[PDB]
């Protein structure tokens, strides 16, 4: 049921009723975004625009043709016009493809959306590519993680996240072709 | 007499030197903390692409946070978003609902605990001392989802430019309370998305809305920090202009007093010498 | 200054030339006339200058003019005491000045 | 040298009430009406005490500062804040045109 | 304009100039409520943009070159055009040309009528608003 | 330094000092222009920090105790040791074993050459930078 | 104008040390006991050089 | 405080014109050519108005 049409342009009239005319109408974050989800386009062939984001850095806003994401049900490739999805990512390697060239970032988790206008958005919290991570401290960190296991629920959830991330990072450092 | 105006001149002169130093300090802080504001603008795009933007929702509980500043030479920022806070809050409280008002920065706890005092539960400060990080904003969002409202209003000044700061409200609908209801369009608009999570959609939406609150809260306080620096850069220019204008008038006043002083002392000496000679 | 102006006035009136006259620090002309007026027992005016200040300046500055025979143009160095433009000596000098050339470091 | 935005919240109220009472001390005169145009105001003593009681206690924080300027008593403050807000609503009242008039 | 008064020739004013110049002085009075803090200090309203972009026109109307005094009947018509609103679409850079264009293009009968009658009569302001809407204000 | 004038100026000073104090007065004027920034905590754009450290060491180089005047060839090398960047760019708790360490450790032949020629010749500044680089400072 | 909070622990220390020095320069006088109450103090030279 | 980066080209044609205008106010003098090498230039009034 859609009997309550909320939104930015519906906020303006109620703001002109209950807030005074001394102030201009406040902005909304949908006024700064040129690209939406249902507004069709952006594919125009075999490429499709990717948006690899961390909270501290924009890693890519180029147009790729193949995106490999580490979903919680396993890895999956995103071609040009994928089905619209909301994929929770586990620790793994995101692989971008421009053709012969590739970017392989190892992420720490986060999400990945594919939208009905063919755009995709990869929303992680820390994405370090594989030359920035050392292979010497990942085994030290897993040995310091998978051995001391507290039976408390919070510490064992942290330990499960630790062994998952460090196992994926150990399986990702030597699996470069 | 004539020494108090000279010490007041010496006061306003180094007040003008102070404010001219503070303008360039705030300008360098605006230049350094602009690239982080430009980087953090990316991650707020896919969540308003996915969840939309619905400010005027009818809710049962709403945590409204007004992201103010820490130090207060910003000159019309922390009161302007207090005005915008009450202007966007009177718009969206006509359902008989509860409203929690929060302030990030301790120049908002001085301006919000007298206009809406009994609905003020939380005051956050010191978030700009070292820097703004995502773990800090995630902890602040964790104390925001201590209580479970149906909406999260974020009041902050969007750093549009070094001249213009548009105050921006951003809303986060909590998942099963409002987000699964505010997306129904002959069925739903979220059912076009194929959920690829471990558990059900009611939990991946919970994780997505907490992460969206953390993302836009981090971006909100980063934008508000850059607007603080860019408004202090203009307020200290106004203070240099005012303390140069006051100094220019007080210099003329001192010159008039100096001229009158030599004239009256000379007239006293002539009046003494004309009684004897 | 009256001596130098007379040497310029011979080039103005008899030679019929456009002579220049440079007065280095016209404030020192004012100060010397103030000292002459103070030594003659006259009561000083405002801030310490002579009572004859406007007319002692005008007796000099009104002979610097263009006539039908020639002209005297004067470039006078002006010192401003305590950087006060409202001091009586620069304020009385500025009533005769037709131009101003500020040289800055 | 700093602006009003750096004042305390208790002091901004002091500045607002003081800028109200220092416009309210002004008054039009019957002998000044020939060169000012506004008619003069004679103000009784009880009206002055009753007006300044209301501006001191905070009864007229609603009305703007220029409503107090050059008025007789505390009634004329409210009857000027009406005329100051009829007039900003009188931006869109009509378009004045007088047509077919030249042969009247 | 804020400090200079004249309280003896205020009653000895040319009527017509007394009809428009009181409104002129009132509008220049409320122009000095936003004087040099339009957006210089903290903020701009954009509802009082009209008083700024009208006080600039009333200021540029009163500018006048040297050794050229104006008859009073050609001053009250210029302040009539500046006050009644016949010059608001003229840019501020060319109001000094718009004034001489108004004085040149309006027919000289209204000047003689305003000089002889000594006031803008209700028979005259209609013909003046007629002759003021067919002037070619340059630019704009 | 800002209020002290010399109208004869640079035409009546040591030519060894004339080439080295000319940079010194410009660096001190730049330090006077920025001297309000010195007591600030949030460090600036590192162009003003460079002059704020350089001038704050140059004002320490102009200090002098009472009734012990210095020859001109020693003040010339002491200004050359500070305006050419050779000065105590380590943390400045090494001062007492750093100010006169230049004139007590550099060999006294260069004072004889600088006094005799009256100038920092191109055949002397090489040994000047060489001797200024091999300063001991044995107190740390 | 600022409030002594940002001075980066080199100018915040020289305020506290100079304030301790300002209070330490004060001294109760023997002749001032009859309008302060505090007994007077005689502080010797080597005893104030080390104390400062 | 900002740099040449944030100057508009509408506010950079003014810089590019005012710099060469303040260069063009300078002029070598005949009385200085005995120690400055470059000869002195007498500029007419019409040449000054045309060249500016």
């Amino acid at each position: 049921e859609a009997a309550a049409p909320a939104g930015p342009k519906e906020f303006t009239e109620v703001w002109n009723k209950k807030a005074p005319s001394t102030l201009i109408v406040p902005e909304f974050p949908s006024n700064y975004t040129a690209v939406k989800a249902v507004g069709e386009g952006q594919v125009h062939g075999d490429a499709f625009p990717v948006n690899f984001y961390t909270p501290h850095s924009i890693l890519s806003q180029a147009q790729k043709d193949t995106v490999v994401l580490p979903g919680v049900d396993g890895y999956f490739g995103v071609k040009a016009s994928h089905v619209p999805t909301i994929a929770q990512l586990k620790p793994g390697v995101v692989e971008l493809h421009s053709g012969a060239e590739s970017e392989k970032f190892f992420v720490s988790g986060g999400f990945a959306f594919v939208h009905p206008n063919g755009v995709t958005d990869i929303c992680v919290l820390e994405a370090a590519t594989l030359d920035q991570v050392d292979p010497a401290a990942v085994k030290s960190a897993l040995a310091a993680a998978s051995a001391a296991q507290p039976t408390d629920e919070f510490e064992q959830a942290a330990n499960r996240a630790a062994i998952e991330l460090y196992s994926a990072l150990e399986s990702a450092v030597e699996a470069k072709a | 007499s004539n020494q108090a105006v000279k010490q007041r001149i010496r006061a306003i002169k180094n007040i003008g030197k102070i404010t001219k130093a503070m303008k360039m300090v705030a300008a360098s802080k605006m230049k350094n903390a602009q690239i982080a504001v430009e980087q953090s603008r990316g991650l707020v795009d896919p969540f308003v692409r996915l969840f939309g933007d619905f400010p005027a929702v009818n809710s049962n509980k709403s945590v409204v946070v007004a992201v103010t500043s820490d130090k207060g030479l910003c000159g019309g920022l922390n009161s302007n978003i207090t005005k915008y806070t009450r202007a966007t809050l009177a718009t969206t409280e006509s359902e008989g609902k509860d409203v929690v008002v929060v302030s990030i920065g301790d120049k908002g706890r001085s301006q919000l605990t007298r206009i809406e005092s009994q609905r003020y539960q939380l005051a956050i400060a010191d978030t700009y001392k070292v820097r703004v990080t995502f773990g800090q904003a995630s902890l602040i969002v964790e104390e925001l989802i201590k209580h479970n409202p149906q909406s999260y209003q974020i009041l902050f000044n969007k750093f549009r430019s070094a001249i213009s700061f548009k105050p921006t409200v951003a809303t986060i609908l909590s998942p099963d309370l409002l987000e699964k209801q505010l997306e129904d369009v002959t069925g739903n608009s979220l059912d076009a998305y194929d959920i690829e999570a471990s558990h059900e959609r009611s939990d991946v939406l919970r994780d997505l809305t907490e992460f969206h609150l953390g993302v836009t809260l981090y971006n909100a306080m980063l934008e508000n920090n850059c607007s603080e620096h860019a408004s202090r850069m203009s307020a200290m220019e106004n203070s240099t202009k005012s303390a140069g204008e006051m100094l220019g008038k007080l210099t003329l006043d001192y010159n008039r007093k100096r001229q009158a002083t030599i004239t009256t002392e000379l007239i006293e000496i002539i009046a003494g010498a004309s009684a004897l000679m | 200054a009256l001596t130098g102006l007379t040497v310029a006035e011979y080039f103005r009136d008899i030679e019929g030339q456009d002579v220049l006259l440079f007065v280095d620090n016209i404030f020192r002309f004012t100060q010397a006339n103030s000292e002459v007026s103070a030594l003659l027992g006259r009561i000083p005016s405002a801030v310490g200058y002579q009572p004859t200040l406007a007319t002692d300046l005008g007796g000099l500055q009104e002979r610097i003019t263009t006539t039908t025979k020639g002209s005297i143009t004067s470039v006078q160095a002006v010192y401003v005491p305590a950087d006060d433009l409202t001091d009586p000596a620069p304020a009385t000098t500025f009533a005769h000045l037709d131009a101003t050339t500020v040289l800055s470091r | 040298i700093l602006g009003m935005d750096e004042l305390s919240e208790e002091d901004k109220l002091t500045v607002a009430r003081a800028r109200k009472i220092q416009r309210f001390l002004s008054q039009p005169f019957q002998v000044a009406e020939v060169f000012t145009g506004t008619p003069g105001k004679y103000v009784d003593l009880a009206d002055t005490i009753s007006g300044f009681q209301g501006v001191l206690t905070g009864k007229y924080d609603d009305l703007p500062e220029m409503a107090f300027y050059m008025v007789g008593d505390i009634k004329e403050v409210k009857e000027k804040a009406d005329k100051m807000a009829k007039d900003i609503a009188s931006r869109k009242e009509a378009d004045n045109k007088k047509v077919s008039e030249e042969l009247k | 304009v804020g400090l200079s008064v004249s309280r003896v020739g205020s009653a000895a004013q040319f009527p017509g100039m007394k009809q428009v110049a009181g409104t002129l002085k009132l509008e220049l009075a409320q122009y000095r409520e936003v004087a040099a803090f339009a957006q210089f200090g903290s903020d701009l309203d954009a509802a009082t943009q009209y008083v700024l972009e009208r006080g600039a026109r009333l200021t540029e109307m009163l500018k006048q070159k040297q050794f050229a005094p104006i008859p009073i009947e050609r001053q009250t018509v210029a302040v009539y055009a500046a006050t009644k609103g016949f010059l608001d679409k003229v840019r501020v850079q060319d109001i000094v040309a718009a004034e001489e264009a108004v004085i040149s293009q309006v027919n000289p009968a209204v000047f003689k009528i305003l000089k002889a009658n000594g006031k803008i009569t209700p028979a005259l302001d209609a013909h003046l608003k007629a002759e003021l809407r067919k002037v070619k204000l340059p630019g704009a």
